């Protein structure tokens, strides 16, 4: 129905519930991996959650990009994309440990 | 509140169809460029005769640098260094001493001339309008020494052109 | 005020003048030395000396905010006049 | 006891100042 | 073996000081690699050893054709450091001669392009209103481009009596020297088969590479600085942002036109709400005292002697500054360690990443279209540089 | 283990190794420098102008600042052989117009304060 | 103290707050501390070894979204045991915001390059190496970018003498351009501004 | 200007427009180049009394970055740097170029 | 003068053939005008 | 022990009895404003510009002269405080000349950054300002009286590190001025180090006048050769 | 994994500086002296690291001052000795330090000034 995006390079999608369905449940298959106490699988399952449960109840498209906040819905699919690729690398990242190394004295004094 | 530039598409009727054939086939657009040309050859040129004419300038006009005198003929400068501190470009050295008299006057003023970025900041600084930038911006040289300003010629040309700066000054001192 | 060095160079203001053996003067050969002719000291020296009357007297060089910040100078000294610090004026109460 | 004088716009103010495309037509069939 | 050319610094499309080293087969462009800091002249360095008052002509003379927004970038970094604010008056001025820069600033980089592809007669039509512009900074500060008339606590003076109506005079006639150009470029179509769908950037490329400004909203990202971030009284001025549709040198072209007739708008609206008041804040610990107040009051005469040899001292800290400069983003990151002079001064200019990213754009390009490409990013190398 | 970590090289051999290809690229690059830029020095001098630019961080003993000096010495061959130099750049290695500064005290006190 | 006083915004700053302690709590490993001036920019120093992650996680999680990099620079604070300070400006688009985040490093120890997370960071390393002299681990082209060709040291490290140390001029007798030894006509005259009384009182330091 | 009248309507032909009503050159509607002095008012802190420094000196109110979660040392909802950027209106004015 | 031309063309001046030392028929230019008609002629000011 | 425990701005400091306000205040990093205290002079209480707020005590007090007591809480930055310095300033430069410019102690002034850093940046003043002659004590120091703020710092001085008790002030009230009273010359070997405490340009250097401003001074600190003493 | 250097630290080759101004340069590591024309002691928290003079002239045209050597105006700014100290001694320089002087506490008493019997008491006011 929508023809062209607006963003050179976006493509328009046919569909898009759909993808984004399969996007988030990848996005909470992965998270499903990292720690529970971890901050990050609690607090990006609690807004890939909400993001689901918005597509889920929401057949229209025009007021499903409202809802979402998310900016012509090919965004949104972008941004899922990304936060999946971005949960894969903090699973391997593991940067839910202790601090690596605590600073010098006065590294960060200023002035001076 | 944003507005597009390029989305625009044709209509596609039969005589729309026309006009834009006409237009690829008979070059409508290049002649209307060529008018526009035309129109602006039967113009009046915007060039003015230097150096007989001369661009117009404003009472503000930062040129040439002065030092001035009290209407007495004392100098006005007193050596407080304030133009040399301020001066961005470090374009100004300045010496001073005692007098004969015990007033306090300068031995040396110099300012290099192609240094100066002729910002206006030391006729800003001045306390007493000693140093000021002139109206003249015509005194290109023929080497670089020439540009080299020391006390004798600035004092000099303060004296060859007072009667001008102090009319500046007098038109633009309100808004100081 | 201009004085003919015993080389015949102009001596400027300030009492500059190269000597005799000294090489610099070469830069003037073909050329011309920059001596302003108006000495400031002399100028100054020939304005009258303005009386006054009263203890304290106020300057600020004429013209207004034209001139110099204003100063007030003391006329208790009856053997010398009362100098203004950036203008040279000379001021002094009515003596003899 | 004179007034401020200022660089102000006249009273009111200034007349409107054009800023659209401006292209005619010009042109046969 | 490609053959190996330098573009430049010697060229009259090079903008003087760039030397691109291109790789090409026969006239296809394979590579192209710029060599920059041929206008390098170490100007955060020579920063360092002056005060905050001493730096501010350096701004000047980065962007030489943005001079009052660079001056305004500046000075808004050093206020929000030295948590002052100036006056109304002085922010309608500031961006009322902020709208008139960018119009110069586009009128320069239309025409050069034009003149770069080969249209050499709108660059005469425009650089008589440059020339008019130039007389009103002249008259505004006494220099026609290198004011230095922003700082850091408002404007060094207040506007001549007869200025406004000479803005205004210009303004109501600037349109039809638009529609001029326009008539001249916009339908043309050598001027579109030279421009469109050449350097076609997407949006994302565009936000990774660093874009900023036009490179971002002919792309069709809707950003805009002075919409988005308002910084003197945007917030008080209607105006419309320019988006392209197809992230070529095209759609580029059209959005600074759109500009130049947004400028002139704003322009109408700041010359109508001028409002009366002082022109520099009220603090002679940072702005120095009128001349007649330094004459007369005791107070005003040592803050004029502290404020122009020492300067004012700007509290500890760190700020990044940046405004909506007609080339794109401009920044400041100063860091203050209270004194008089500032630590460090590091100069975000848009055409640092917008050059960075002219091998992306060229690829699959002839050696026209590159000089296209060139010519579409406004590039400047004063502020590239540095 | 002192916390520090490093940039190629592990110890003093793997720098020792990183040298010797610096150098040979370079005692390679030599002949093609000459005739490129069209220098009016023979081969074995520009080998020796290496030579002596090598040999002058001979007493280094830090495996980073060795790498640190190979990594610049690789720019610096790069920079050559794109021709992104000028003969004024390759030249400025040899101090041709430079007046040789004497060494011993007598000449030193003669000419004037610096040491 | 509403004419002359920059006004307050305690909303962005309770928000930019509330964002870094998020920042923190998701990245215990890296992050060492978060700050917020008056203001209202957030500051987040981390260690070095986070550079690639943190960068990473700003860009890409959905809450974050810090796509654009305005600026990535350096800076020299030579009384410190690791000298360079490197600070990246990010800017999210989605979200209208501005992030700081802030390592450090010394003459010897390489910095992660982050061209893969952010194109534009491909120069300013350039540059950062070319003035400072720090190392970029897995540049692509890591070379000088702003001095001249054969240029020895760093220009805008503190050490550095403001006039460098050669100058140029071109000479006949080999007919082409030199570099000497450098000689002023004018040496470059040192002020001595600051003050001898303090100004400011909040920010006065112990005194051991 | 001074141009013929036949030229200037070949001009304007030429043109398309009317380019007497807009001409680049300025004759007679420009300002004077010798103006009346001003007035120049003074600013809010020039009173007389209750005008102490330290009620309106900014640079003192400037204070230290506030730490936030120094590493020396329930629902708890994500937050966002700010809330999400509203999009942007069409130009009523002309939406379309 | 002439307030017919447009700014720019509505004063000029005619140099004279012979200043302090020089022959000044063909050889004039802009530095041959004594500063009070400098500030006339560049309009500064609209009184000669 | 002996010390006492006060307070300086609610930071707790161990004190010897008899310690002043303004030396407690310095133990914590703070430079209370001064212009006639010396350490190393006889405390004066004169000038009026440390005065400092007590926590719970209505009258501020001269931190040059005020023993701190038991369990004292000194405001140094209290509003009570910052508007005695800038009364204060606000008196001080009321009479003083507008000779900044013509003054050798242009950078170098304890007056002008004291009121740059304590006082306000207007002026209220209306009236014309007090002239005062100058006085001759001699080659080595010139003397410019219209400058003096009346410290006392170079009586104190001379009284006692110069033994020399010449110099001294006449009048009263706003017409009390330093000096000798009659034409005589101040001649001590030490006599030249009342140019250094004068806080302004009343007392300067002679041979050093007009030369050189302070800002352009390249400092090299040496060791004098003159005697034994070094 | 981390490769254990146990060597002095030398950034001696890294720096670019010409070897004559590393090997002959004395740098002098101090806290500098108030300027005893005021009171304050803002200028006194710090230590800097400054160079040897060398020798300035004359220029021949207009008399200005000419120097040779490029570290006349370097001064470096440390918050401890020790820190200015590593800072010469990676950097190669040889250095001279100078340990900080520090005004003693005095004992002031304003009722001295009206001693009884002691030789303190003042004769004017
Ligand atoms: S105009 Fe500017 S650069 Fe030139 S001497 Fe004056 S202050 Fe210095
Ligand atoms: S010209 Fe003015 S500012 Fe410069 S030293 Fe002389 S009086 Fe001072
Ligand atoms: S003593 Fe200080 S305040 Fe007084 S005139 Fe001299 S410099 Fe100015
Ligand atoms: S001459 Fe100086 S030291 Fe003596 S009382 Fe006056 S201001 Fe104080
Ligand atoms: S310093 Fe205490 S009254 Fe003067
Ligand atoms: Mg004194
Ligand atoms: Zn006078």
């Amino acid at each position: 129905l929508k023809k062209t995006t607006g963003l050179v390079g976006l493509a328009v999608c046919e569909t898009p519930h759909e993808r984004l369905k399969i996007l988030y449940t990848k996005i909470l298959d992965v998270l499903g991996q990292i720690p529970k106490n971890a901050a990050y699988r609690k607090y990006t399952e609690q807004i890939t959650n909400e993001k689901l449960g918005m597509v889920k109840a929401e057949p229209d498209v025009k007021k499903l990009e409202e809802q979402l906040q998310g900016g012509q819905i090919e965004e949104v699919i972008l941004q899922a994309e990304n936060e999946l690729s971005l949960a894969r690398k903090m699973l391997r990242w593991k940067p839910w440990e202790p601090l690596v190394e605590e600073p010098p004295a006065n590294q960060w004094k200023w002035p001076i | 509140t944003y507005k597009f530039v390029n989305m625009r598409e044709p209509s596609m009727d039969m005589k729309s169809v026309t006009d834009r054939a006409a237009q690829t086939l008979l070059w409508t657009e290049l002649v209307r460029g060529l008018g526009m040309t035309l129109s602006y050859l039967f113009r009046e040129p915007a060039t003015i005769n230097y150096p007989f004419e001369k661009g117009p300038l404003s009472p503000r006009f930062r040129g040439e640098h002065a030092l001035r005198r009290y209407p007495s003929g004392e100098e006005r400068c007193i050596a407080c260094k304030l133009c040399e501190a301020v001066c961005p470009a470090q374009a100004i050295t300045i010496e001073a001493e005692p007098r004969a008299d015990g007033s306090r006057r300068t031995t040396r003023y110099d300012i290099d001339m192609t240094k100066c970025i002729y910002c206006g900041f030391c006729q800003e600084a001045c306390p007493v309008d000693a140093i000021v930038e002139g109206p003249n911006f015509e005194f290109s040289t023929e080497t670089h020494e020439e540009l080299l300003y020391n006390k004798e010629k600035l004092l000099n040309n303060g004296d060859k052109w007072e009667a001008e700066i102090a009319a500046n000054i007098q038109a633009d001192y309100l808004y100081r | 005020g201009v004085r003919t060095s015993p080389t015949g160079e102009k001596v400027t203001h300030t009492g500059q003048a190269y000597d005799d053996g000294d090489y610099r003067r070469v830069r003037f050969s073909d050329r011309q030395k920059e001596v302003n002719e108006n000495f400031a000291i002399d100028l100054i020296a020939e304005q009258p000396v303005s009386e006054v009357g009263s203890r304290v007297i106020s300057c600020d060089g004429g013209g207004g905010a034209l001139g110099h910040p204003r100063v007030y100078i003391n006329l208790d000294k009856e053997t010398k006049t009362g100098t203004c610090g950036y203008c040279g004026l000379q001021f002094r109460q009515p003596h003899h | 006891a004179s007034k401020v004088k200022q660089d102000m716009p006249p009273p009111g103010g200034y007349g409107p100042i054009d800023y659209k495309r401006n292209l005619p037509r010009r042109g046969l069939s | 073996s490609n053959l190996t050319l330098n573009f430049g610094p010697q060229h009259p499309a090079a903008h003087g000081v760039l030397r691109l080293v291109m790789e090409l087969s026969g006239e296809m462009v394979r590579k192209c690699d710029p060599h920059i800091g041929l206008l390098h002249r170490g100007t955060e360095k020579l920063i360092e050893y002056k005060t905050y008052l001493q730096a501010l002509p350096y701004f000047d003379r980065l962007d030489y054709v943005s001079m009052m927004c660079n001056e305004q970038a500046y000075s808004l970094a050093v206020e929000k450091l030295l948590n002052i604010q100036p006056p109304p008056r002085a922010q309608w001025i500031r961006v009322l001669f902020g709208e008139i820069t960018r119009l110069l600033n586009h009128i320069m980089a239309v025409t050069t392009h034009a003149l770069d592809i080969g249209a050499m007669t709108p660059f005469f039509w425009m650089f008589e209103e440059r020339e008019k512009m130039f007389e009103f900074y002249e008259r505004v500060s006494g220099a026609r481009m290198h004011a230095a008339y922003i700082r850091p606590g408002g404007v060094h003076q207040d506007l001549p009596l007869g200025l406004l109506d000479d803005i205004y005079e210009f303004s109501k006639n600037f349109s039809f020297r638009i529609d001029e150009l326009e008539e001249m470029l916009t339908n043309n179509r050598i001027w579109r088969n030279r421009t469109v769908d050449i350097g076609v950037v997407t949006a994302e490329d565009a936000l990774n590479y660093g874009f900023s400004g036009v490179m971002l909203r002919g792309s069709g990202i809707q950003w805009d600085l002075r919409k988005t971030q308002p910084y003197d009284v945007y917030d008080q001025v209607e105006f419309d942002v320019p988006i392209g549709s197809r992230g070529d040198c095209y759609d580029r072209y059209l959005c600074r036109v759109e500009e130049m007739r947004q400028s002139l708008r704003i322009i109408s609206q700041c010359l109508n709400k001028m409002p009366p008041g002082e022109i520099k804040v009220d603090d002679a610990k940072v702005s120095p005292p009128k001349r007649a107040e330094m004459k007369t009051s005791m107070e005003s005469l040592i803050h004029h002697f502290k404020l122009y040899t020492e300067g004012y001292q700007v509290p500890p800290g760190a700020t990044y500054t940046a405004i909506e400069a007609p080339k794109g983003e401009f920044g400041v990151y100063l860091v203050s360690d209270g004194s008089s002079r500032p630590y460090r001064c590091k100069i975000k200019a848009p055409g640092f990443a917008h050059l960075a990213g002219l091998d992306k754009m060229s690829k699959g390009h002839m050696l026209a279209d590159v000089v296209a490409i060139i010519g579409t990013q406004d590039i400047v190398f004063g502020e590239v540089d540095r | 283990g002192t916390s520090v970590k490093p940039i190629f090289s592990r110890d003093m051999n793997e720098a020792k190794r990183r040298v010797r290809e610096l150098y040979r690229a370079w005692y390679r690059e030599v002949p093609n420098t000459v005739h490129l830029f069209q220098l009016d020095i023979s081969v074995k001098q520009g080998r020796d102008k290496v030579r002596e630019m090598f040999m002058k961080n001979a007493h280094v003993t830090d495996p980073r600042v060795v790498d640190l000096l190979v990594i610049k010495g690789k720019m610096e061959l790069e920079e050559t052989i794109n021709v992104w130099k000028q003969r004024t750049h390759i030249m400025r290695f040899f101090h041709e117009t430079e007046a040789p500064r004497p060494t011993d005290f007598l000449s030193k006190f003669y000419v004037g304060h610096d040491p | 103290t509403r004419p002359t006083i920059r006004p307050r915004n305690d909303v962005v700053h309770k928000q930019l707050s509330a964002f870094g302690q998020y920042v923190a709590e998701i990245l215990p490993k890296y992050v060492q501390q978060v700050q917020v001036s008056c203001f209202n920019e957030l500051e987040i120093f981390i260690h070095p070894d986070g550079v690639i992650p943190v960068l990473t996680f700003l860009r890409d999680h959905t809450n974050a979204q810090f796509k654009s990099l305005a600026d990535l620079t350096a800076v020299d604070v030579p009384t410190r045991q690791n000298r360079f300070e490197i600070v990246y400006n990010l800017l999210s688009l989605r979200f209208n915001s501005r992030i700081r985040v802030k390592t450090y490093t010394d003459e010897l120890t390489p910095i992660e390059s982050s061209v893969t997370v952010y194109k534009a960071a491909n120069w300013y390393e350039r540059e950062i190496w070319d003035m400072f002299g720090v190392f970029f681990a897995n540049h692509p082209d890591l070379r000088r970018i702003l001095t001249d060709y054969g240029f020895e040291g760093h220009p805008f490290r503190k050490d550095f003498p403001l006039s460098g140390y050669v100058e140029l001029r071109y000479d006949d007798e080999v007919k082409r351009v030199v570099a000497e030894p450098v000689e002023l006509a004018q040496e470059f005259r040192k002020f001595d501004l600051n003050s001898p009384w303090e100004a400011f009182p909040a920010y006065r330091q112990p005194p051991e | 200007a001074s141009a013929t009248r036949v030229i200037q309507l070949l001009r304007n032909w030429a043109s398309g427009r009317d380019l007497q009503a807009k001409l680049q050159l300025r004759y007679q509607e420009i300002s004077k180049r010798t103006q009346p002095p001003p007035k120049l008012p003074v600013g809010p802190s020039h009173k007389l009394s209750n005008n102490y420094y330290c009620t309106r000196d900014g640079r003192r109110e400037a204070m230290p970055p506030s730490i936030v979660m120094s590493s020396q040392k329930t629902e708890k909802k994500a937050v966002t740097p700010a809330p999400p950027i509203k999009r942007w209106e069409l130009s009523k004015d002309q939406p379309y170029l | 003068e002439d307030n017919k031309q447009f700014f720019g063309r509505h004063r000029w001046v005619i140099y004279t053939t012979e200043m302090n030392g020089r022959d000044t028929f063909w050889d004039v230019d802009g530095s041959m005008v004594p500063p009070e008609w400098h500030r006339w002629l560049h309009c500064m000011t609209d009184d000669p | 022990s002996n010390l006492i425990e006060v307070f300086v701005d609610g930071q707790s400091v161990m004190v010897e009895p008899g310690t002043t306000v303004l030396q407690a205040c310095e133990k914590v990093g703070m430079q209370i404003p001064r212009f006639c205290y010396h350490e190393r002079l006889s405390v004066a209480g004169n000038c009026r510009m440390c005065l400092v707020e007590i926590e719970k005590a209505p009258k501020v007090v001269a931190a040059c002269a005020m023993p701190v007591m038991k369990g004292w809480n000194i405001l140094t930055n209290s509003e009570k405080s910052k508007k005695a310095r800038e009364g204060v300033m606000e008196f001080l430069l009321a009479n003083h000349p507008l000779d900044c410019p013509i003054c050798d102690q242009g950078g170098e002034c304890d007056l002008q950054d004291q009121s740059m850093m304590f006082g306000s940046d207007r002026s209220r003043f209306l009236e014309g300002k007090r002239a005062v002659e100058d006085k001759n004590i001699g080659p080595l120091v010139k003397t410019i009286m219209t400058r003096c703020i009346q410290c006392t710092r170079c009586i104190r001085f001379a009284s006692e590190i110069a033994g020399v008790d010449d110099l001294g002030t006449t009048g009263r009230g706003n017409d009390m001025q330093v000096g000798t009273y009659i034409e005589k010359m101040f001649m001590s070997e030490l006599s030249g180090n009342i140019i250094d405490i004068c806080p302004v340009g009343a007392l300067t250097s002679k041979p050093y006048a007009f030369t050189a401003r302070p800002w352009e001074t390249r400092k090299t600190e040496s060791i004098d050769v003159m005697d034994a003493v070094g | 994994q981390l490769i254990a250097v146990d060597e002095k630290l030398d950034i001696t080759t890294l720096t670019g500086v010409p070897e004559e101004h590393i090997k002959t340069r004395k740098v002098r590591i101090f806290v500098p002296a108030r300027n005893n024309m005021q009171s304050g002691v803002n200028n006194t928290k710090k230590w800097k690291m400054e160079f040897d003079t060398r020798e300035r002239w004359e220029n021949p045209l207009m008399g200005w001052s000419s120097t040779a050597d490029p570290l006349s105006n370097l001064v470096l700014t440390f918050s401890t000795k020790e820190d200015a100290v590593a800072f010469a001694e990676k950097n190669g320089w040889s250095f001279d330090v100078e340990e900080r002087k520090v005004p003693k506490p005095k004992s002031k008493s304003y009722g001295a000034n009206f001693s009884w019997n002691k030789r303190t008491r003042v004769s004017t006011k």
